[PDB]
């Protein structure tokens, strides 16, 4: 505070928030910013000058907490300037530049805390020397203190794998953090790839600004980045693959996608087929190259259960390969504990996460920072929005009202069954086929989805169109896309959690949610994401279309307003839908007679 | 051109569009009083060059004969000549360098 | 230093300006506006797409040319689909235009142009006009290209032989036949042949295009032409008019053969012969007696007045706003400039100021 502050008649709900005690500039014209003092929180103009400049340095120092269109709420955060310092930069050039385009006084508590959050940069280091942790640091300073710490137990030392994660952990609570910039350039111990940018490849300016945050000296800074749907994260991961020219090992979560990821890898990278072996109960060969890559999801290495010689000689061979390079991508389910033993297996230097999510249920995603490192690089979603690398969205959010013939008995259900009993409401099944009728009458695809199997398998019935879930087999489900994508038969499908994430189908504009997770926002985010990746993101006049139905007189609008707040914090609404369009005008409605709907509830009373 | 040299001493060699001047000394046994060019004196901008490294998505194109009958680069070439058709006006024209790759990607683009 | 590119662009802009003329322009217009409705103008390229947006500037353009000069007839027809559809005869009332393109609304546009059939038909209804009045089309095109049945050069020599001219604006870019008729037709001219480059100039366009035209000297038609002014009549009983069959209370009586019309400026159904009020004859009056530009005095000077002449405002002060009309040898303010310029054609000073 600048100011005695008397305190106002009308500051009392303000707890410390009447911020008019700050002396405002003459120049608050021009300058963006403010500093909310007693929550960190910063304040940011989108209609003053050095917005421009200045907005790539707060993502680097800061955090946003909600950026629409015309005031963003910005935090600078300890994790965030850990990324601002080791991308390169410092406390004080943080203060000066912060004062220079901060139209209020700079907090005594902001620059306290942008003093404490500097690190040892150049410090504490670590390199692999032949499948060897080497804890390289540049000085004994740092082997006292460390060797002061009772955890640990120029010049180099072992720390054990499954130990690294510890340790890794500890000196980021001891504020000690290790850089890992590999200098694959110096360094010829691991097998150098001949892989090359082809001029076929060229790179997008934010995707340029990620690799260059990461490649500031020409080593790779190890960490995270954060990129929206069909940004083009594998071009990004393709580009510093062949700017390393090393052993690279990438994992992602299904076999699809590394089926997918193979194909985008041998297409925009020089890597030949023969370089890469593909791992899976398909197939386990090797490739006998000193230099190229295998490709597995994370469950052939997870597992232990039911595994085979032949998996057991390929886990060894990439035991043996000193790695230089390793991508986990969808890194939101690496940290879990089955997962997190990418340390503890794999010998790989510079440590890439590239998703589209950085959020989940637990705080599993900041052991990413001693997992993989801090966010190199993350794009503005609505910005990416606007320049059209990514979707716009009509989201249409439908309050379906319940129904008396399910609720009588939707109240009396225990609580396993209540959920399966309320999803399946005629008069969702009305209102869902007059909207398929109304989007096949506007002539778009659509994509619905259940989180149950039984009311996906019902509503695909209905439809008398098919189901895809995750039960169904690989090769059903594929003969049921390609249906869908080239036959005229199949206009519309039944997807669930196989169709959430981790898939290419963008062809859906048109996108219906009869059902979803109880409390998953990750699962709803994706959702989003799956036509967010839409190739008709970029022509004029284009919306997309976004359907929600939700029963009413339940919990499931407070559950979808839980699902839904990170999309709204993200810029994408979710506008209030009662009464619906063409209600009546549709002849024909899927259990319509009253009839019809208790012939329908005893049906699923059968189950329930 | 020993003939044409020691024949006739006033002799005019010029054009539009001879570069580097001293080449054609180089690879002809010959010698001129003065070697100089013209720059544009214009007065605003009439023509405009461009260099296309790259395709619509983003992806390189050459003419080697190697990787003449690469699908990738024929909907590129098909692309922008479909597009610079839509926005020519009056008259436009193509220069291949040889007439069997002609041949073959205007086969293919009938295909 | 905003000030000083917009007094370099006021100079540049009023270069073109230094030169104004008494030339004899035409009053007894015909003015053909045709349209094409293919496939270029569904591009949404320009907001919303360029379908609207013709029609809407069409709706403006209808209404400007009818109340600047009411003393032609306007002709509409469309083209679509390898054909060009007429839609709208010549006619004194514009309501019957401004309906068939109400029409022309919700009809979508489609298909493929041949200014060859859409000039030929266009040549066709302006084949039965007297001699005064002043045969002229304003076609509006958005291909880069058309197809036709034959040639296009007899077509031309004819419309240059039966004087009429043409005015293009065209959507993309320049088109060579269409400069070769803007040229041809218009004496070798080449500022006929204009193309927009976004949609405020496309309504500046349209807005040029609504004035009157000079005329030629070697085009000589200077004769008379029979006028009568018919008188109103404000009757009890309704009457049933002779143009529309049906009862009136009111309605002008013919001066000649003592008639009743429903409507004016229009000629006689009966006697035939053309009815109008002296307001419309003098409305074109500031076309006949045009404006002398008026002249910012220079900053350094000394000055006669440091206030507005006309709306009684003060002179702001770096450089001198003051627009001197040296007619009447009065400065005045941007506003009234613009005011006396544009909306009023008469100067005041000049009115004060005995002759
Ligand atoms: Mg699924
Ligand atoms: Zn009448
Ligand atoms: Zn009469
Ligand atoms: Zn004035
Ligand atoms: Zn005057």
């Amino acid at each position: 505070i600048p100011a005695d502050f008397v305190p106002d008649s009308v500051s009392g709900m303000f707890r410390s928030h009447d911020f008019s005690y700050l002396r405002l500039r003459p120049d608050h014209a021009s300058r963006p910013l403010w500093i909310s003092p007693s929550d960190g929180r910063i304040i940011l103009e989108s209609f003053s000058p050095l917005a421009e400049q200045a907005q790539d340095f707060l993502v680097t120092i800061a955090e946003p907490i909600s950026r629409p269109s015309h005031i963003h709420e910005y935090k600078i955060t300890a994790y965030s300037l850990y990324a601002a310092v080791s991308v390169g930069l410092e406390t004080d050039d943080i203060i000066s530049v912060l004062d220079r385009l901060s139209k209020v006084p700079v907090a005594e508590s902001i620059i306290n805390f942008i003093k404490g959050a500097t690190i040892s940069y150049g410090k504490v280091k670590l390199v692999i020397k032949h499948n060897r942790y080497f804890v390289e640091t540049t000085q004994a300073d740092i082997l006292q203190m460390l060797l002061n710490d009772s955890v640990i137990g120029v010049h180099s030392f072992e720390i054990a794998n499954e130990s690294v994660e510890v340790v890794k952990k500890r000196c980021q609570e001891i504020d000690y953090p290790v850089l890992e910039e590999y200098d694959f350039r110096n360094d010829h111990r691991n097998p150098d790839l001949d892989i090359d940018l082809k001029p076929s490849t060229q790179i997008r300016p934010y995707q340029e600004k990620s690799l260059s945050k990461m490649f500031g000296n020409g080593r790779a800074r190890s960490g995270i980045i954060v990129l929206p749907c069909g940004a083009g994260k594998t071009l990004v991961g393709i580009t510093a693959a062949c700017t390393i020219k090393k052993s690279v090992i990438v994992l992602c979560t299904s076999s699809v996608s590394v089926m997918q990821w193979r194909q985008q890898f041998l297409q925009w990278c020089t890597l030949q087929p023969e370089n890469c072996a593909v791992f899976t109960s398909d197939n386990k060969e090797m490739f006998q190259t000193e230099s190229g890559l295998v490709v597995s999801t994370y469950s052939m290495v997870a597992n232990t259960r039911n595994r085979s010689h032949d998996s057991q000689k390929v886990m060894d061979f990439l035991t043996g390969r000193e790695w230089g390079f390793i991508i986990l991508d969808e890194v939101h389910v690496v940290p879990a504990a089955m997962f997190r033993r990418v340390v503890s297996t794999i010998a790989a230097h510079a440590k890439l996460g590239l998703t589209a999510t950085l959020v989940r249920e637990d705080d599993k995603i900041g052991d990413l920072n001693f997992l993989i490192g801090p966010k190199l690089y993350e794009a503005n979603w609505m910005e990416l929005s606007q320049k059209g690398h990514i979707a716009n969205v009509q989201c249409a959010e439908v309050w379906c009202p319940m129904t008396a013939e399910f609720y009588q008995e939707y109240l009396r259900e225990t609580a396993r069954k209540r959920m399966l009993l309320y999803i399946m409401n005629p008069t969702k099944f009305q209102a869902c086929q007059f909207l398929i009728q109304y989007h096949e009458r506007r002539g778009d695809k659509i994509i619905v989805f259940s989180d149950n199997v039984y009311a996906l398998q019902e509503y695909a019935l209905k439809m008398g169109k098919p189901f895809i879930y995750g039960s169904t087999p690989q090769q059903e489900r594929m003969n049921i896309l390609q249906n869908f994508q080239y036959n005229d038969q199949i206009n519309t499908i039944f997807l669930s959690k196989v169709g959430d994430t981790s898939i290419d189908l963008p062809e859906a504009t048109c996108l219906i949610q009869i059902s979803s997770h109880y409390g998953s926002r990750r699962q709803e985010a994706q959702r989003l994401g799956r036509i967010l990746r839409a190739k008709r993101r970029n022509d004029e006049g284009f919306n997309a279309f976004f359907y929600s139905l939700v029963s009413k007189d339940t919990q499931e609008m407070y559950y979808s307003t839980k699902r839904q707040a990170f999309l709204v914090d993200q810029g994408y609404a979710f506008k209030v839908i009662t009464h619906l369009h063409g209600m009546e005008n549709i002849p024909n409605l899927a259990y319509a007679s009253p009839r019809e709907r208790r012939e329908l509830l005893q049906e699923v009373l059968l189950k329930n | 051109i020993k003939p044409v040299f020691e024949r006739f001493s006033s002799v005019i060699i010029t054009s539009g569009t001879i570069s580097p001047l001293d080449m054609y000394p180089r690879m002809l046994n010959f010698k001129t009083v003065l070697q100089k060019s013209y720059a544009m004196t214009l007065a605003k901008k009439s023509f405009l060059p461009m260099i296309i490294t790259k395709g619509s998505d983003q992806v390189a194109i050459s003419s080697r004969f190697e990787i003449r009958n690469d699908p990738s680069i024929v909907r590129n070439y098909g692309s922008m000549l479909v597009e610079f058709a839509k926005i020519t006006p009056d008259g436009m024209v193509v220069f291949f360098p040889s007439y069997l790759y002609m041949e073959s990607i205007v086969s293919m683009w009938q295909t | 230093a905003s000030l000083v590119a917009s007094i370099v662009e006021a100079r540049k802009k009023r270069t073109a300006k230094k030169n104004i003329t008494p030339y004899q322009r035409g009053i007894i217009r015909s003015l053909i506006l045709t349209l094409d409705c293919s496939e270029a103008m569904l591009e949404k390229d320009l907001r919303p797409n360029r379908h609207a947006m013709i029609i809407q500037y069409a709706i403006d353009f209808v209404h400007e040319f009818f109340d600047q000069n009411p003393i032609s007839q306007m002709g509409i027809i469309i083209m679509r689909n390898g054909l060009a559809q007429l839609v709208s005869q010549v006619s004194g009332n514009p309501q019957d235009h401004i309906d068939a393109l109400k029409s022309i609304r919700k009809q979508e546009p489609k298909g493929n142009p041949s200014l060859q059939n859409a000039l030929e038909m266009a040549r066709g209804l302006l084949l039965p006009v007297p001699a005064h009045c002043t045969r002229e089309v304003l076609i509006v095109f958005g291909s880069l290209s058309t197809t036709d049945p034959g040639d296009i050069h007899q077509t031309i020599d004819s419309l240059v032989s039966e004087k009429i001219r043409v005015k293009v604006l065209g959507l993309s870019a320049q088109v060579a036949i269409c400069k070769e008729l803007c040229k041809a037709t218009n004496y070798g001219d080449e500022s006929f042949y204009k193309i927009l480059l976004d949609e405020t100039h496309l309504k500046e366009l349209f807005n040029e295009a609504v004035t009157p035209l000079p005329v030629n000297k070697i085009n000589k038609g200077f004769t008379l032409v029979k006028m009568g002014f018919p008188t109103r009549i404000f009757e009890d009983t309704p009457t049933f008019c002779s143009c529309h069959s049906k009862l009136v209370y009111g309605g002008y009586f013919c001066p000649n053969c003592h008639s009743k019309v429903c409507s004016l400026p229009t000629v006689c159904p009966c006697c035939d012969l053309m009815l109008i009020l002296s307001t419309h004859l003098a409305r074109s009056y500031h076309h006949l007696m045009p404006l002398k530009t008026f002249a910012e005095v220079p900053t350094t000077e000394k000055f006669r007045s440091e206030d507005c002449f006309s709306c009684q405002s003060r002179f702001p002060i770096l450089t001198s706003s003051r627009y001197r009309c040296e007619d009447c040898k009065q400065e005045f303010c941007v506003d009234c400039d613009v005011f006396i310029h544009e909306i009023l054609h008469n100067c005041p000073g000049c009115e004060s100021k005995p002759v």
